[PDB]
């Protein structure tokens, strides 16, 4: 469903670069040349709400899309002294489904390098806010007896005595309904709580309050049971209404081809062999490559 | 990939929280008995988190409890008077708390809950700084706790209550404390560059068993004892790296050219030697055979309190925890990768726009 | 959480700003608290700390106006005071360029104060030569006789005075009172007094304390300190014996082997410095010094592929410089790996935090270009090297060679004159000027230039034939 | 003679060149094109700012600084080259 | 299936002519850690002086 902040795509279409409903553009910069691919071609860089995009600005087909849940390090490099003005450069390190890429972005015209700052800022806002768009078990949600609300979140329905049909004897627990996510704590050792976001929900039906996950948190079917079913169907219908009105415009809580092969961070390596034990060092070491030895790789 | 710390289950651990040494512990606090360890991390922001990682995923975090006062030096040892089952110790600045992580199961991967029970607590008069734990004297099946203080005093609890407490003679800034069992001695590094060992029964009677004037003050001291042949005591200063004998003199020393932050002499290989791994402030791990570098790796973050443990059927996984909040299990990268330009065919050199710009610039040149 | 605890934990994690700040608070709150006092002292003195071992500027006075070597004209091979200049670039009459600039490099010495002044400021040291090598606590207010009684305070206070304030006299006063308080039984105070002496100028009075500290307890620190002292008295063969003694104590120390190799390279017998750098490698294998040195030597003795391996090693260990990437470019091009050649020069030009580094990268790009042909690209690269560093003599020489290739003789003559004026120790501008002069005539200028060439590279061949022809024309 | 020796690195590098010569040729030509582009760019920028101490209209100037202390002697060596 | 034939004889110099020599490619020496720290501490003072 949502891939803009979860993958890293190359030669993306002119439509997938367009702002998703919940997405929103923040800052832009022209003439940002792309490097780590020596095409020597200019472009335009965009720091959106969920991902960073770069399109060639002359052949807008060739482009890059990097999600914020797939970046590890972002480094700004101020160099290239007096000969001209102090120009910056952006080094982004990315790891998607166990494959490490690195992209470099060179600001050609030294007259507008401010972009490289705001990105950093929003990236923090992307990581400090994951309870908005991700699924978590047993977190630190509950205060003394109440829920700790996110910034853009207020409770809708406050129901006591809502069971959980995934355990045996620690069930009876409160059920908080909010505009961003729905949570249930256990009211007895209140660290068995589940916080499901509307973004991860696929369909709320009955078989009993069955909630299915959207192929990202796996097929996690959650079952709850309440007092006589009047309030039950009431809660189900209001939950479906809130789900649809959210999916209309997502929130995301962010406050404020061979293309891949030319962007590997390792260098001609998209792999990680099976980590096996090492009797030489005593550490878990990556498997050695068909004849190589540790004391032969170490020396020069 | 060569000389990088390839990634295993990794995570970020809060909202601009802050950790230190002693935070990262790695043992069987669940008392399963299978060998697979479990990560435990407690910041002095308040949250105590326990994980059972599997090779990001939601069900990895066992629990994320929050205590009011900050947390210093979570430990895992037999801190209960009755049984021989591992219990988790949490040292707040003016508080001691032994817990018990009991995990009950449901009929689904995420129907299993985890309860921490306050086995007992201890009000701390002085302000605690750090602590050590061990079988003081020659006792077995018990793990007494010797906590330090920010003002020098060290107070010893015999696993149940306030056994005693003695002031360290002549210390201002409290350094790293450890306990050697092959000599039954509390070993510390005073502010005046003296690595000092005190016999336990000597302190219990209140003095110095021995001293050694190393060139600096130490960040950590780790007495390791999985070798019963020749005992040794490791002392990592802020400029050097000593391995001392049991009488008190340097067995050997390394003059590091970087700034260490953490070290851990883990399981050894050869006869008599001890493999060790140290973490720069330059984001690297170094793996010495007591003086001699055997391997080196580029870490992502500045390692604080590294550990090595068997996590989910993979022995010797290195678990690092930064002080900002990162955490990462990792395995060494041993894949020499060809240095060669990527044979990319899709990405071509756009000759049209480039030739336009080159014609413009060459026109300027040949015109002037 | 608590002030003192959080500040001390900031100190353990090497923050060094947060600790001083919480202590400044904690000191404003209480005028009587020495823990936070010495903690702020530690933080302040460690924000600026740099170990005294590898700080050997020696200035310009201690190069001429200070005589300490016993022997005035000792045997060639026992005093500090390979590839020929036709392959390896040079810095002085001899002394080929080295890898791994360290701030203790002297790389030759001037003869007179005038020569040392009228040369580039950074031609005998890694940094431009000098003439000689509110506030937290005011040094004139505290009675060092009372802080000396408390060693826990005295040690951090001395480190503060010595490494932060650089007050060697008050530091020595404190260290003397402290040593007399310890009845001369702690090697640390002896080493510190020896350092105070060594940077006051008194070498023998420092060697005494370093020897007396070695007698107390062998440490790598005191061994390196005595090595510095002995090198200052121009005694290499004493320093080597002391280093081998230290290695007898510490069987595989890397700093001792590296000091032995540094001494062997200062004496310029590379056939042993490579052996000792190889021992360092067998111990460390990430040592930047040994790797860089063996890599340079492998590149210049027409083995650029082994040098490319040795530099790809430093690339593998997270080193990210302008020097490293330009080196990788030179190696890749000369080892015939044309795919990773120019991208390394691009990363170099990106990483260059200067105007001389950019000029050197453009110079090397011009070398790549002239190896490719297309002399116009090399022309532009040499002119850009000149634009970025006006006092770049190699760019002048190469641009004059390309000019005379085109035909413009007067341009080449002027550029070679500029090159030979900037760097007299080089031999190529003199030889080329003499050659072009002799080609057109002017045998006086040809002689005055070929003789300076022979003065620069005295074992040349074409210079000898030129001088023979000239002296034959004079009769 | 002093004819040099070649190790395993050389034969592995020549094998890579013999098996992947086309990609090396193409990428080196692309890099050379980009290098000509950037060198022409910097040459034009220098001509604009007139920052070349060597630039019909023949001249050559370079400035030498001498002396420590608060007072430095700055001598411009200028030369007509025609 | 015909392979282009290459001459088996190269070009051989028959006289040594004095040609102007070029300077030689210059491997930029690396730095130590103390030197980098000293330069950065020297420039940080300049930066604070300019930033007051």
């Amino acid at each position: 469903a949502l891939w803009e902040d979860r993958d890293v795509r190359f030669d993306v279409s002119s439509q997938q670069m367009k702002t998703r409903p919940g997405e929103v553009l923040i800052d832009c910069l022209d003439s940002v040349e792309d490097t780590k691919g020596n095409n020597g071609d200019r472009g335009r860089l965009l720091v959106t709400n969920l991902r960073i995009v770069w399109h060639s600005l002359a052949l807008p087909r060739v482009n890059l899309s990097i999600g914020y849940n797939c970046i590890l390090n972002i480094t700004t490099r101020t160099a290239n002294s007096k000969l001209r003005g102090q120009t910056e450069a952006l080094y982004v390190l990315t790891k998607c489904n166990s494959t490490r890429f690195e992209f470099i972005f060179t600001n050609l015209v030294p007259g507008s390098p401010r972009l490289y700052t705001s990105l950093i800022a929003v990236h923090r806002a992307y990581e400090t806010s994951k309870m908005y768009r991700d699924f978590k078990l047993r977190s630190a949600l509950i205060q003394n007896k109440q829920l700790r609300l996110l910034p853009q979140e207020n409770v809708y329905n406050k129901i006591n005595g809502v069971w959980n049909l995934s355990s045996d004897q620690g069930n009876l627990g409160t059920f908080f309904i909010t505009n961003v996510r729905i949570v249930w704590h256990a009211n007895m050792n209140d660290s068995f709580n589940v916080s499901i976001p509307y973004l991860q929900i696929r369909s709320v039906k009955i078989r009993a309050l069955v909630i299915e996950s959207s192929q990202q948190s796996g097929g996690y079917v959650l079952g709850f049971k309440i007092d006589p079913v009047e309030k039950l169907q009431e809660s189900v219908k209001e939950i479906n209404s809130l789900h649809k009105v959210y999916s209309a415009n997502p929130i995301f809580g962010v406050d404020y081809t061979d293309a891949f092969v030319a962007y590997f961070a390792d260098g001609n390596k998209q792999q990680d062999r099976e980590p096996v034990f090492s009797e030489e060092l005593g550490l878990a070491i990556e498997k050695l490559k068909d004849g190589f030895t540790l004391q032969g790789l170490w020396e020069v | 990939s060569l000389f990088k710390a390839r990634d295993w289950w990794s995570t970020v651990l809060g909202d601009k929280e802050e950790f230190d040494q002693g935070c990262l512990c790695l043992a069987d606090v669940d008392n399963t008995g299978n060998g697979q360890d479990k990560i435990i991390v407690g910041s002095f922001m308040g949250y105590l988190r326990i994980f059972n990682p599997h090779p990001a995923q939601a069900e990895d975090l066992l629990l994320e409890v929050h205590l009011r006062d900050p947390i210093l030096q979570v430990e895992v040892g037999k801190f209960v008077s009755g049984t021989e089952m591992l219990h988790l110790a949490v040292l707040h600045s003016r508080k001691l708390c032994v817990y018990s992580v009991s995990g009950t199961l449901g009929n689904v991967e995420h129907g299993n809950q985890y309860q921490i029970k306050l086995m007992y607590e201890h009000n701390l008069q002085r302000t605690a700084c750090n602590m050590t734990y061990g079988s003081f004297g020659g006792v077995k099946g018990r793990d007494l706790i010797c906590i330090q203080s920010v003002d020098g005093m060290l107070m010893v609890f015999e696993q149940e209550s306030y056994a005693f407490g003695r002031f360290l003679p002549g210390s201002l800034l409290p350094g790293p404390l450890a306990y050697s069992s092959r000599t039954d001695s509390f070993i510390t590094v005073s502010s005046c560059h003296q690595v000092e060992s005190y016999k336990y029964q000597v302190l219990a009677f209140a003095v110095v068993d021995w001293t050694l004037n190393i060139g600096e003050q130490a960040i950590d001291i780790c007495i390791v004892s999985f070798i019963q042949s020749a005992s040794s005591v490791f002392v990592l200063g802020e400029r050097n790296f000593f391995c001392l004998k049991d009488n008190g003199q340097i067995q050997f020393m390394k003059k590091l050219d970087y700034s260490p932050s953490c070290f851990l002499p883990y399981c050894s290989v050869s006869e008599g030697t001890i493999n060790t791994l140290i973490g720069n402030h330059n984001n690297m791990l170094h793996i010495y055979q007591d003086v001699t570098l055997k391997w080196a790796t580029q870490l992502p973050h500045v390692p604080v309190a590294v550990r090595v443990g068997c996590l989910h059927d993979l022995k010797g996984v290195i678990v690092t925890l930064s002080d900002d909040g990162h955490l990462q299990c990792s395995y060494l990268g041993t894949d020499p990768s060809l240095f060669q330009a990527p044979k990319v065919e899709s990405r071509e050199l756009n000759y049209d726009e480039l030739d336009m710009e080159l014609k413009e610039l060459q026109k300027v040149i040949k015109n002037v | 959480m608590e002030p003192l605890l959080l500040a001390w934990s900031y100190f353990r994690r090497r923050r060094f700003q947060l600790c001083a700040d919480l202590c400044t608070q904690m000191l404003e709150k209480s005028p009587c608290d020495q823990a936070a006092w010495i903690l702020k002292a530690r933080a302040l003195t460690e924000m600026v700390y740099v170990d005294e071992i590898d700080v050997d500027e020696e200035g310009i006075a201690e190069m001429i106006l200070d005589e300490n070597a016993i022997a005035q004209v000792p045997r060639p091979g026992t005093s500090l005071k390979g590839p020929s200049p036709a392959v390896r670039p040079v810095t002085q009459a001899g002394r080929p360029i080295t890898g791994f600039l360290r701030p203790s490099t002297q790389s030759g010495r001037p003869g007179t104060i005038e020569q040392a002044i009228k040369t580039p400021r950074t031609a005998y040291t890694a940094r431009p030569i000098a003439s000689s090598s509110g506030p937290f606590i005011n040094l004139s207010r505290l009675n060092l006789a009372k802080y000396a009684q408390k060693p826990k305070l005295a040690k951090a206070l001395f480190e503060y005075i010595f490494h932060h304030e650089n007050d060697v006299k008050t530091a020595l006063d404190l260290a003397a009172l402290s040593t007399e308080h310890s009845q001369y039984k702690d090697w640390w105070w002896k080493v510190q007094i020896g350092k105070c002496y060594y940077r006051l100028g008194l070498y023998r009075e420092a060697e005494k304390q370093f020897k007396s500290a070695l007698k107390q307890q062998e440490m790598v620190d005191t061994f390196l300190y005595l090595a510095k002292v002995y090198i200052s008295l121009d005694q290499p063969l004493t320093a080597l014996n002391l280093f081998k003694q230290g290695l007898d104590k510490f069987p595989g120390e890397v700093t001792l082997l590296c000091g032995i190799a540094r001494i062997y390279e200062e004496m310029n017998n590379i056939s042993s410095a490579t052996e000792y750098y190889k021992e360092v490698l067998k111990q460390d294998n990430t040592h930047v010094e040994a790797i860089a040195c063996i890599g340079s030597n492998h590149f210049y003795t027409d083995q650029p592929e082994v040098a490319l391996r040795f530099y790809r090693r430093l690339l593998q260990m997270g080193v990210y410089n302008c020097q490293l990437f330009n080196n990788l470019g030179l190696c890749c091009f000369y080892a015939q790996q044309y795919d990773m050649t120019l991208t390394s020069f691009e990363r170099a030009l990106s990483l260059a935090e200067n105007e001389e580094e950019v000029a050197d990268v453009w110079y090397n790009l011009g070398h790549v270009a002239v190896g490719t042909g297309d002399t116009n690209l090399a022309h532009q690269c040499f002119r850009l090297a000149l634009v970025s560093n006006n006092q770049h003599a190699e760019a002048y020489n190469n641009l004059a060679v390309l000019e005379m290739r085109r035909g413009h003789v007067e341009q080449a003559k002027a550029l070679l004159q500029t090159a030979s004026s900037l760097a007299p120790h080089m031999y190529e501008p003199h030889f080329n000027f003499a050659t072009i002069s002799d080609k057109i005539g002017d045998l006086q200028r040809s002689y005055a230039a070929a003789k300076k060439s022979e003065a620069a590279f005295p074992d040349h061949v074409d210079t000898q034939h030129l001088i023979k022809q000239l002296e034959q024309h004079f009769a | 003679l002093n004819v040099p020796r070649k190790t395993r690195l050389y034969v592995d590098q020549t094998l890579r060149e013999r098996e992947a010569g086309t990609a090396m040729h193409r990428t080196f030509q692309a890099d050379l094109y980009l290098l000509r582009l950037r060198a022409a760019r910097a040459y034009v920028q220098a001509l604009e700012s007139s920052l070349s101490p060597v630039s019909r209209e023949p001249l050559k100037l370079h400035a030498v600084v001498q002396g420590l202390g608060p007072t430095f002697k700055l001598t411009l060596h200028l030369q007509n080259t025609s | 299936m015909f392979r282009e034939v290459l001459p088996k004889q190269g070009q051989l110099y028959v006289e040594d002519i004095t040609t102007m020599v070029l300077c030689k490619p210059k491997l930029l020496p690396l730095k130590s850690l103390t030197l980098e720290k000293l330069e950065k501490m020297q420039q940080a003072a300049q930066d604070t002086i300019h930033q007051q």
